[PDB]
């Protein structure tokens, strides 16, 4: 009893206007804003509500998967619907989606046309305006300008009409990832004090996806520790759609820009994937995640070379910086070293789930996976490479004292006898302090200040595991200046002195910071020391008071610290 | 040109609509129609009949 | 000759390619529909 | 109807049409006073001639 | 930024300086913000969002500076005056040749985001970017009403901001947060453009460009219906139609009738005023007058193609309003509701003029006069200001505060003023001035802030009740030649004689104040006037002077005797209805005993005033020559005139008069 009504409304609304349909555009950009107006209306309210879209948010992947839906099409596309369906078609011919998917994306493209033409071009007498304002500021392109009627005549062509379809095609992809990563976000992580209508949709809503009650002493995480795999194995057919474009598509419209566009698209949905799985995952920190879903996406890794083949190209910049820290950030993740090293030295059973550290092929899979992309000459796999060093260097000595299965996986790659290959990783990956500076690049891009490529919330979540490994890493590496640098510009990231606010959020957000005041290790190592380097070492104590004055205003119980 | 004698022709139909309308057959328009034209006419004589007289000045060198 | 030629219909396409000229007609249209609106209403009332 | 209607209409706005309504007034308030004034003088006549008699 | 949001704070820690000292510091503070805005133009940074950052900085700071000095007009606001005095002078009527330096800086803002992609990453430069944005059209909107104000004929500026505004129609695009700031600053040149035909804007934007703006905007927040962009738009298109824009004003109401125009969705809303916000109700209804004043003969034509579904809601809501709100459920929706119910008034006057222009207004008219209830109850009748509690704030503010007064905070008329709780004091920036001493805030939501948001409300439905004043009143004038045959007449006469009344009840009890509202005296006389007139000329009054005549009375007795004074409309609306109260009478004793004080009192001394002064006057003297002859004609004074003699000949009227006929 799981209808598309209130997510496809029937098509006469559509064309008429008498109800726009709810794309995944505006969703996205009212989570993203966190406006109160918007998220509280009834259309968004009644949409989100409903559970159809629940089931769909929670399997994206059936959105996209190819089905045989001919009937329901043309019941919807029966009782300007011509072109319409004609349009339909041809993009489930084109793409391996299903006819309903397409129909909805070429109706939103059809509700959009007005900024599909207003993002064109302008025309010659607004540049001969723009040229009368100026009397730098060379911003314009009127060695290709043209009059505004053959602007027209051009936008209503064929081929011009299906690339805008497929322009809004890739956005609506990237809008549904960023509106469902936005609203996990939101689910999660909810600030405290927010509106009362707020906190009884984010209820409505949690109990009826996920049954998530806060009310419960214990809630259902199931459901929501079910959306890590879910994305994991999406990312499998983003990368596949990355390195080969569809062949049922025309060649014509094959060209530079189109190309262009899908390797920006496939890199942005698999961005997001990467951060609702790093959120799912961090929703339950200190337990451990299926093993049987590591492996597979170690294999993943291994095969793809951690996305640098989409990557490796140099237009992508921009988006490669944030997806290779993303990658570092999940995989730092999925691989909790601190939760491991407590294991491997306490030998005690979590209980929340059974771990890698039983299953020698998964040892095997990473070890090799490690060694593929070091081989590769690849900085991404810096700081991932460090870690699994440091697991391998706790697993030897661990061995040493018991001179269990572990020691499958030490002696099937003759890791055993000799500890050359992890120490020389070491080596190289702490040589120049390479690792630190990509550590705090990746910090950078993935901070709460402007710079920060994602939410503040989900940097001061990504910072988490970065800052464990420097916790874990401190007491092996002596202390020094590059590690001292590289957890001031994690924790700090680099922002402004008007970027300090008393707004109050979850704890949660506020974790990142405190555990410098919890764990002995980070506090008997960075802020003792820091403070002992005093004035002498003046930037770590100074930095660090004012990240701690900038972040516990608001908290009572550490507000005499600073 | 269309567009702006539609305009004016909208014109005409709001000034003679608004100055009556309950007997658009009537005299008086015709009165005021008739009269306007002799006017454009006489307007027209006058105006090339000036011109002509100026054209005289010329031949008078 | 074609300079001539392309210099006046540059000339003449310029003239007529302008916002104000363009816009004044547009004003004059809504600018009479307010006088249509009013002297209808006007009408209506003394329409005994 | 609509016709003559937009053939007769002006280009202002209609709520100054309707305000020449109180113009119409001031301008009518004074011929009913000069009736006023003129069937009371009337009046004043008819009633000597009935006290004569 | 902070120096001048400080110095805004002119109301209390402060030891060591002075108004001079602070003065000048913002002077130069104002003269190097606006350097750094010529020079900004020049710099190349190493990216944008620097300089991006830096534009939004000194925008906001320019803007800040700007509105605190229209805001108010007391003496608060005369720390920053030469600050934001030279902000104005130098981005409203700058020099020529440095003329283009200050208006490129938005030029390449404007530019930089209409050509920045979208990404779903970075989201702090995409916030920076927007509040960049929004920041600019404050600025320009701020910079627009204060040439509007002060008595600006010639702006430069406008000539730029309408090949600004050429992008900003494609800007939106981009983000959908541009939309509701873009259309202010749109509706703000609009407005200078009417008190400034004009420069036409389709122009500067495009038939392409224009078209597919109006197919974006014409929808009013469709995918989630809120109400702060609801009334934003509601106000931009009211005010791009009551401007001289005719090409877009066209393309918007027609909708290339109308079929997926605004109107189409405004009757869609106005079908459902039973259960929508009355917030935008106002604006809607605005938005409709607005398009029937100028362009009648589309909207009344398509209301009575579609006056069904009209119609019928206008009656149900007239019926269940009722006058008295505030004793009720509900105290600032009283306001809004008396501005629904006289903008409805408005507009069913509006067309039932054009129905009587095309003789089609008996049956609607005959239909709609049962449904004036409301209007009986809450329509002339003013004396809701309750200048009791308005009167305790002020005395309790001048007891807390000796050096601010209750009248310091009165807006300069800089922004359209709201009809909520900001109408009259400005409620946005006492928040942020008085708020920083124990008093303000108060316990349990108690003090000075609720009782000024109470007086704001009642100045607000006073406002209101004024509007539904001038609407009624155009309406029963309308009326009163309509319902000339002999039927309905109990009803009509009744309402007539009520509203008389009322209004002459509302001029003896507490009047408003002169310096906030519009003097009353001579508002509502006439009214009263012009329905006595007819009334008589329809000769079906109940000859019930017995007791309308003692408000009159009193009235006259009560007016301080201005008989020559600036005040002659007044005096001379006053006699006019004494006139024709006293000849209503005529037409039907107790009655003389109550209209010999006018022929004792009134008339005696206003003719002797009159022969002192004149030693204007013709008329005034024919106008009381006629009361008397009137006065002189009622049945009860043919058997009084023994007891009449004496009273005239008292005042030896003979004597002046033969002095005056030498």
């Amino acid at each position: 009893t799981l209808t598309d009504r209130t997510y496809l409304p029937p098509l006469e609304d559509c064309l008429t206007g008498r109800t726009v349909i709810l794309s995944w555009r505006l969703v996205a950009s009212a989570l993203e804003d966190a406006d109160l107006a918007r998220l509280t209306s009834p259309a968004l309210s009644t949409f989100l509500r409903d559970g159809f879209v629940h089931e769909l948010l929670k399997h994206p992947a059936r959105v996209f998967e190819p089905k045989d839906l001919k009937q329901e099409f043309e019941t919807k596309t029966s009782s300007g619907v011509d072109t319409i369906k004609k349009d339909a078609l041809w993009l489930a011919d084109a793409v391996a989606i299903n006819q309903v998917a397409a129909l909805r994306i070429v109706l939103i493209e059809y509700q959009t046309r007005a900024h599909s033409h207003l993002v064109l071009p302008l025309s010659t007498q607004d540049v001969a305006n723009i040229q009368e304002a100026a009397g730098i500021l060379s911003l314009l392109n009127p060695a290709s300008a043209v009059d505004a009627e053959t602007m027209w005549c051009d936008f209503e062509t064929e081929a011009r009409r299906r690339e805008r379809i497929l322009a809004t095609y890739l956005s609506e992809r990237r809008s549904f990832t960023a509106a469902v990563d936005a609203l996990v976000t939101f689910l999660l992580h909810s600030a405290p004090g927010q509106h009362k209508d707020l906190d009884s949709l984010r209820r409505a809503l949690l109990k009826d996806a996920f049954a998530f009650d806060e009310d419960l002493d214990v809630p259902d995480r199931s459901k929501l520790l079910t959306m890590a795999p879910t994305y994991m194995n999406l990312v499998e057919d983003c990368i596949a759609r990355a390195q080969a474009l569809p062949a049922k598509l025309g060649e014509s419209f094959k060209t530079e820009a189109f190309e262009l566009d899908w390797l920006r698209t496939a890199i942005t949905e698999a961005v997001h994937s990467l951060s609702i799985a790093f959120q799912a995952l961090d929703l339950d920190t200190p337990y451990f995640a299926p093993h049987e879903l590591l492996s597979e996406w170690f294999e993943l890794m291994n095969s793809s070379l951690f996305l640098e083949s989409i990557l490796g190209f140099e237009v992508v910049a921009d988006l490669a910086m944030p997806a290779r820290s993303l990658v570092s950030a999940i995989c730092l993740k999925m691989l909790n070293i601190d939760r491991t090293i407590q294991f491997l030295h306490d030998f005690d059973y979590p209980d929340g789930e059974e771990p890698y550290l039983l299953s020698s092929q998964t040892l095997n899979k990473i070890h090799t996976a490690v060694t593929n992309a070091v081989n590769s000459g690849v900085a991404a796999s810096l700081p991932v490479a460090f870690a699994w060093s440091l697991i391998v260097h706790q697993m030897h000595l661990g061995y040493q004292e018991r001179a269990s299965p572990y020691d499958d996986f030490l002696r099937e790659q003759r890791l055993d006898n000799d500890i050359a290959p992890v120490e020389q990783i070491a080596m190289l990956a702490t040589s120049r302090g390479q690792v630190y500076q990509v550590m705090s690049e990746m910090a950078l891009c993935l901070g709460t200040t402007h710079e920060a490529a994602f939410r503040p919330a989900v940097g001061a979540r990504a910072r988490l595991v970065f800052q464990d490994l420097l916790k874990r890493a401190a007491y092996l590496i002596p202390y020094q200046d590059e590690p001292v640098f590289s957890l001031l510009a994690i924790l700090a990231t680099g922002r402004q002195y008007w970027d300090v606010t008393d707004a109050l959020s979850a704890s949660s957000l506020n974790q990142v910071y405190t555990d410098m005041l919890d764990d002995e290790t980070l506090f008997t190592q960075f802020t003792m020391q820091a403070i002992n380097r005093f004035p002498y070492e003046f930037n770590p104590f100074s930095v660090l008071c004012r990240v701690l004055a900038a972040a516990l205003i608001t908290n009572k119980d550490k507000a005499d610290v600073v | 040109g269309k567009d702006l004698a539609k305009m004016i022709k909208e014109i005409n139909d709001m000034s003679n609509t608004l100055s009556k309308g309950s007997k658009p057959d009537d005299p008086l328009t015709q009165i005021v129609r008739v009269l306007n034209g002799h006017l454009a006419q006489l307007q027209w004589i006058d105006t090339n009949a000036a011109a002509l007289q100026a054209k005289v000045a010329a031949a008078q060198k | 000759d074609e300079d001539e030629l392309k210099q006046k219909l540059q000339q003449i396409d310029k003239t007529l390619n302008d916002p104000a000229q363009g816009s004044r007609l547009e004003e004059l249209w809504s600018r009479l529909i307010v006088l249509r609106g009013y002297a209808e209403d006007l009408k209506d009332q003394i329409n005994q | 109807d609509v016709d003559t209607y937009l053939s007769n209409l002006q280009t202002k706005t209609t709520l100054s049409m309707i305000a020449d309504g109180l113009e119409r007034s001031a301008r009518d308030f004074d011929a009913f006073l000069e009736e006023n004034v003129t069937l009371e003088w009337e009046a004043q006549r008819k009633r000597i001639y009935q006290h004569f008699g | 930024a902070a120096l001048i949001d400080s110095a805004a704070c002119s109301a209390v820690p402060w030891l060591g300086t002075s108004e001079k000292i602070l003065s000048r510091v913002a002077l130069a503070i104002a003269q190097a913000a606006l350097d750094v805005y010529e020079s900004t133009t020049t710099w190349r940074f190493r990216s944008e969002l620097d300089r991006s950052i830096l534009v939004r900085d000194v925008v906001g700071l320019m803007h800040k500076l700007v509105v605190h000095a229209h805001t108010l007009s007391s003496h608060l606001t005369s720390t920053l005056s030469p600050a934001a005095a030279h902000i104005i002078s130098s981005f409203l009527t700058p020099p020529p040749s440095a003329s283009s330096l200050r208006f490129q800086p938005l030029l390449g803002t404007l530019l930089v985001a209409l050509i920045t992609p979208r990404a779903t990453l970075y989201p702090g430069q995409s916030r920076i970017l927007a509040e960049r944005v929004t920041s600019v059209l404050a600025f320009c909107t701020s910079l627009l009403r204060a040439a509007d104000f002060l008595g600006q004929t010639h702006i430069p500026l406008q000539t730029h901001l309408f090949q600004s505004a050429c992008l900003l129609a494609r800007l939106p695009a981009a983000n959908a947060v541009y939309r509701a700031p873009v259309l202010e600053l749109l509706r703000a040149l609009v407005e200078v453009a009417g008190r400034a035909e004009p420069p036409s804007l389709l122009g500067y934007l495009g038939s392409h460009a224009a078209r597919s703006f109006i197919s974006l905007v014409e929808g009013i927040d469709k995918p989630f219906g809120r109400v702060e962009h609801a009334v934003v738009t509601w106000r931009f298109f009211a005010a791009v139609i009551r401007n001289r824009q005719q090409w877009m004003a066209g393309c918007l109401l027609t909708g290339r009738v109308g079929e997926g125009s605004v109107l189409a969705a405004a009757m869609e809303r106005l079908r459902e005023v039973k259960s929508l916000d009355v917030q935008e109700a106002v604006a809607v209804m605005d938005f409709v007058v607005s398009a029937q004043n100028y362009w009648p003969w589309t909207i009344f034509a398509v209301r009575k193609e579609k006056e069904v579904v009209d119609a019928l809601r206008g009656y149900v809501r007239g019926l269940k309003a009722p006058g008295m709100v505030m004793k009720t459920d509900g105290a600032a929706a009283a306001a809004f509701q008396a501005r629904i119910a006289a903008y409805v008034a408005e507009t069913f006057a509006m067309q039932l003029y054009h129905m009587r222009q095309m003789r089609q207004a008996e049956k609607f008219a005959g239909e709609l006069v049962a449904d004036l209830d409301y209007f009986l109850r809450e329509g002339v009748m003013v004396w809701g200001y309750n200048a009791s509690l308005h009167g305790n704030f002020a005395r309790n503010f001048a007891k807390r505060f000796p050096g601010v007064e209750v009248d310091d905070f009165k807006r300069t008329m800089w922004l359209p003023r709201e009809l909520g709780k900001g109408y009259y004091y400005a409620l946005e920036v006492a928040e942020q001035m008085l708020g920083f001493d124990a008093g303000w805030g108060g316990v349990k939501q108690s003090g000075f802030r609720k009782e000024m948001e109470t007086a704001n409300l009642n100045l607000s439905l006073v406002e209101a009740q004024v509007s539904l004043f001038h609407a009624w009143e155009y309406l029963l004038l309308e009326l009163t030649l309509s319902l000339l045959p002999k039927k309905e007449n109990a009803a009509f006469a009744r309402q007539v004689l009520q509203v008389v009344e009322q209004c002459l009840e509302a001029n003896q009890r507490s009047q408003p104040p002169e310096n906030i509202f519009v003097v009353l005296g001579h508002a509502r006389a006439g009214l009263a006037l012009t329905l006595l007139q007819r009334l008589a000329d329809a000769n079906q009054l109940p000859r019930d002077v017995t007791h309308l005549l003692a408000l009159v009375s009193s009235a006259i007795h009560a007016v301080e005797n201005p008989f020559g004074a600036n005040d002659l409309p007044y005096f001379r609306t006053l006699l006019k209805i004494l006139f024709v109260v006293l000849r209503a009478a005529k037409q039907g004793v107790a009655i003389t005993q109550q209209v010999l004080t006018i022929l004792d009192r009134v008339v005696a001394r206003c003719f002797r005033a009159l022969a002192a002064l004149v030693h204007t006057a013709p008329e005034d003297l024919a106008l009381i020559t006629a009361i008397l002859q009137a006065c002189l004609s009622v049945p009860g004074i043919e058997q009084c005139q023994v007891q009449v003699l004496n009273i005239m000949a008292a005042h030896d009227v003979f004597q002046v008069a033969v002095a005056l006929f030498s």
